[PDB]
RNA sequence: UAGCUAGUAGGUGGGGUAACGGCUCACCUAGGCGACGAUCCCUAGCUGGUCUGAGAGGAUGACCAGCCACACUGGAACUGAGACACGGUCCAGACUCCUACGGGAGGCAGCAGUGGGGAAUAUUGCACAAUGGGCGCAAGCCUGAUGCAGCCAUGCCGCGUGUAUGAAGAAGGCCUUCGGGUUGUAAAGUACUUUCAGCGGGGAGGAAGGGAGUAAAGUUAAUACCUUUGCUCAUUGACGUUACCCGCAGAAGAAGCACCGGCUAACUCCGUGCCAGCAGCCGCGGUAAUACGGAGGGUGCAAGCGUUAAUCGGAAUUACUGGG
């Protein structure tokens, strides 16, 4: 299911700072970023419009930490929507719970925020829920239990949680570890860089 | 002879049943002449509990249904002054 | 176009016959498999490549391509048939399937270990 | 083969002399209106008749005929022996 | 005593189930090598003329004539204890043999192999199965 | 496969069927089907549906459900409202078994299980606790249907096999222009945690009913009997050492499979040398192999991974949409 790898050479992989190595310390520069994906890091790729869509599903799946299958599944689940495939499909990835959990602060890394829904102790409307493939509907209220509250590892990546964008489509209370989730995100407002568009292209054939 | 009885459909240590107008003869999940509302064992508090029209089941009194005992603890549940 | 022709002459599909006679679309079959001899390939190959004909147990004689490096085969050791053309060899359909019955696996290989028939490496 | 349940055998066989017997006397009957028939005196005819009615009437009640084949040999046997008189 | 060479190849599963029946006996204990082919039958006894005579059941059909090959000392059985026996499959993989009832004795071609197990120091939660 | 049909086509009358009916007999005429495929051969249970496909279509219809047909083979009738009958009868045939040899018993295309076939498919398990069916007023009885339990990664889904930190950027392997790089925060070390397994304790829900007693209303001459409704008591679980919850201990018991020339995601070294060999197609190997074998590394999926077999799409390469 879960990688447990390298999770720092997929970030050189890709190029582009994929999160999964985030931390309580900042952008590192100790990985030779951009220049070494691996032992032939040097080479120029002919990256045609296939390899660009692959890319970018890797990318993206990656960034969020699902799979081919479970992700083909969402592809289904954002087509047969309303509006446009390429907004359902985001807001499909940001309705999973570890990621509620990973923008609300609660953890700096999203494997260690799947571990800590995991691990009994996140709780959203007084329903405890371990498995990160749950649907966040809106107007919920999503916490921390009082066994599992304040073991100093929601703390001080919770600071991590001051130096983030903070987004508008959530509210943490930051006293009692109490978000609040909210409406759906729009196109504008989620990272401003990935590409719905190659995976479109990619999963329509 | 036609009856008034439950189907059981579901799954494995989830039932469901249907309450339902059919022969003896026939299957539990067999042919049936029409369906009349349903009842769910595992319908602990919430939106809805069982559905029960009472005016084609009172139709089917009327043309001489034999009513089983879950279904007449339904009748008795579904009370005219409760 | 001339669609009174469709009318009485329907537009017939046409049945294609499969590339492995294996009656009634089966995986694999289970033959005698005699005659292990080399076979010298077509004009720009120039090799010595094994092969054995296969009595199968429905009757039908086909001849599987022997793969791997080594075997134990001498007119008996029945084996396991599975399709497939060779592309190499005119007159063989089929190969043989390694790991199954008598015919054992390739020995000292490491890599590419579930086709072939070899264990995991154990050491 | 063995069951518990073979009694129903032995007693059909209990019923196909008897009531089959009764179906015998009755068609019996029958056939002697039409030896009347053969005969040409409606006098007998309807004396025959007279006797084959009720007990024919008798088969129809005790399940063994469905009272429309007894029904037609009445009807039919009726319009032979008024078209003969 | 001596093997299974399996005279008219055809249709070996009524060996490779119905000896595994005899396999839990007390007089039978069916050893299997790692080649696949030369299958041990075990006998604590001389005469094997009683499998031989088994052999032609209504689920026995193949004949299978003995010979001499010499394999000699019983197969001491023994399965030791956790992560100490996976380094002992591994340094001589090509010298196991599964048992009847999935055991792994070492091999016994001769009392020397067995001396150098002794020296190999296998600690055991030792079970006779015999 | 171009002619087929003689109870054949229709009519009158008799009989027969729960019932129209050449369903069956006596008489009369020569009709009836057919190129909009009659008769003959092969194959096939049909359908709702399944898979694929934007749609139209194509294969399939195994599991759920309706109908039909069958019960070793053929034929026949009786009982019964309903059978021309799975666990009913008789006759004829084939195959096992007993005999005191005069004669009889049997039909797992039921649940289990076995021989053989095949590449391939399970346990000779628990109980009527619940539903339904049969009988009984009822209590109660049967139920290999069912509710489950055991096995099989056969398919889908989820969880875990640790997390954070950790440079001497250690040992070993591989490459090298022998400068160094890679494996590699990977491992060792340190700090926490124990999801799931192991053990020890609580513990629902599937449970409605039914039995005894009491009270009230009907019934009746009757405060007696019986029906119905409250109400009191003892209760009804195969699953079940249940789901679920708490506690003990220790990272402790838990990661493989394919690929690396292009299609299609990923590179070198060594060993042969058109030999061994790979391959789904272009194809490689003839002493400098990114294609064979081994080592290292990377990529992909994940308790699954590759190969084989089948269907559809791509295939507008069956063109009705949509070709010449």
């Amino acid at each position: 299911a879960r990688y447990l790898g390298p999770k720092l050479k997929l970030s050189r992989r890709e190029g582009t700072d994929l999160f999964l190595k985030s931390g309580v310390r900042a952008i590192d520069t100790k990985c030779k970023i951009e220049q070494a994906p691996g032992q032939h890091g040097a080479r120029k790729p002919r990256l045609s419009d296939y390899g660009v869509q692959l890319r970018e599903k890797q990318k993206v799946r990656r960034i969020y930490g699902v799979l081919e299958r479970q992700f083909r599944n969402y592809y289904k689940e954002a087509a047969r929507l309303k509006g446009n495939t390429g907004e359902n499909l985001l807001a499909l990835l940001e309705g999973r719970l570890d990621n509620v959990v990973y923008r609300m602060g609660f953890g700096a890394t999203r494997a260690e925020a799947r571990q800590l829904v995991s691990h009994k102790a996140i709780m959203v409307n007084g329903r405890v829920v371990n498995i990160a493939s749950y649907q966040v509907s809106p107007n919920d209220v999503v916490s921390i239990r009082e066994k599992a509250k304040k073991q100093s590892r929601v703390k001080a990546a919770l600071e991590l949680a001051e130096q983030r964008e903070k987004p508008t489509w959530l509210e943490v209370d930051a006293g009692k570890m109490e978000g609040t989730f909210k409406r759906k995100p729009e196109r504008s407002d989620l990272s401003a860089d990935i590409n719905e568009h190659l995976i479109v292209e990619l999963y329509s054939k | 002879m036609v009856t008034i009885r439950l189907a059981r459909h579901g799954a494995k240590k989830r039932p469901f049943y249907q309450v339902v107008v059919a022969d003896s003869r026939n299957a539990r999940n067999g042919r049936f002449i029409e369906r009349v509302g349903f009842f769910n064992p595992i319908a602990s508090e919430k939106e809805e509990g069982t559905r029960l029209d009472l005016d084609r089941i009172a139709h089917w009194v009327g043309q001489g249904a034999t009513i089983s005992d879950r279904v007449a603890a339904l009748i008795k549940e579904v009370n005219k002054a409760a | 176009a001339t669609v009174n022709q469709l009318v009485r002459k329907p537009r017939a599909r046409k049945v294609a016959k499969s590339n492995v006679p294996a009656l009634e679309a089966c995986p694999q079959k289970r033959g005698v498999c005699t005659r292990v001899y080399t076979t010298t390939p077509k004009k720009p190959n120039s090799a010595l490549r094994k092969v054995c004909r296969v009595r199968l147990t429905n009757g039908f004689e086909v001849t599987s391509y022997i793969g791997g490096e080594g075997h134990n085969l001498q007119e008996h050791s029945v084996i396991l048939i599975r399709g497939g053309r060779v592309k190499d060899l005119p007159g063989v359909r089929y190969h043989t399937v390694r790991g199954a019955l008598d015919c054992s696996g390739v020995k000292d290989r490491k890599q590419a270990r579930s086709k072939y028939g070899v264990k995991r490496p154990k050491a | 083969n063995i069951k518990s349940a073979k009694k129903r055998a032995i007693q059909s066989e209990k019923a196909r002399k008897h009531n089959a017997s009764r179906r015998s006397m009755m068609r019996t009957f029958i056939k002697k209106v039409y030896a009347a028939i053969e005969a040409g005196d409606k006098a007998a005819a309807q004396k025959a008749f007279n006797e084959m009615q009720p007990i024919v009437d008798r088969q129809a009640a005790k399940g063994l005929i469905h009272k429309n084949k007894a029904a037609r040999h009445k009807a039919n046997l009726t319009a032979q022996i008024n078209k003969l008189a | 005593f001596r093997r299974i060479r399996l005279k008219d190849p055809l249709k070996q599963k009524q060996l490779l189930k119905g000896l595994v029946q005899l396999s839990e006996e007390g007089a039978v204990q069916v050893f299997r090598p790692i080649s696949n082919n030369d299958l041990i039958v075990g006998a604590v006894g001389v005469l094997q003329f009683d499998v031989v005579v088994a052999r032609l059941k209504s689920e026995y059909n193949v004949e299978a004539v003995y010979e001499s090959v010499n394999v000699a000392t019983a197969r001491w059985v023994e399965c030791a204890d956790a992560k100490k026996f996976e380094e002992f499959k591994r340094k001589n993989e090509s010298q196991l043999a599964l048992d009847g009832g999935d055991n792994l004795a070492y091999i016994a071609t001769s009392m020397v192999n067995l001396r150098l197990a002794q020296e190999r120091y296998p600690d055991v939660q030792f079970h006779q199965t015999r």
